[PDB]
């Protein structure tokens, strides 16, 4: 926020599959193969991939 | 700055070569005008900030 002119890359927000458990990353996006982490108030996952 | 009844002496006849001016009028002045600017330029990102 210099005198510079742009001084700035590109911007982006929170995904819905990003907000809620992004239980590991594919590069930009989160992994859809990936179960979520174990909340540790209870011990729930809300994102759960099973085979 | 006309002034071209300067003191100096009093004398005439009414004629004898009068005093025939030099053209004293016509030493007119001048100047230039100077320009100012400045530009307010906003920043591509950090704008519509609160």
């Amino acid at each position: 926020v210099a005198g510079l002119n742009d001084t700035h890359a590109a911007r982006k927000t929170g995904a819905f599959q990003f907000l809620c458990a992004h239980g590991g990353l594919a590069g930009g996006v989160v992994d859809k193969t990936k179960n979520g982490p174990a909340d540790p108030d209870t011990g729930a996952v809300t994102v759960k991939v099973a085979q | 700055d006309a002034l071209a009844s300067v003191d100096g002496n009093n004398a005439h006849v009414e004629g004898s070569r009068a005093e025939d001016g030099e053209m004293k009028p016509t030493v007119i002045k001048s100047n230039v005008t100077q320009i100012l600017r400045k530009v307010v330029r906003v920043s591509d990102t950090a704008n519509t900030t609160a």
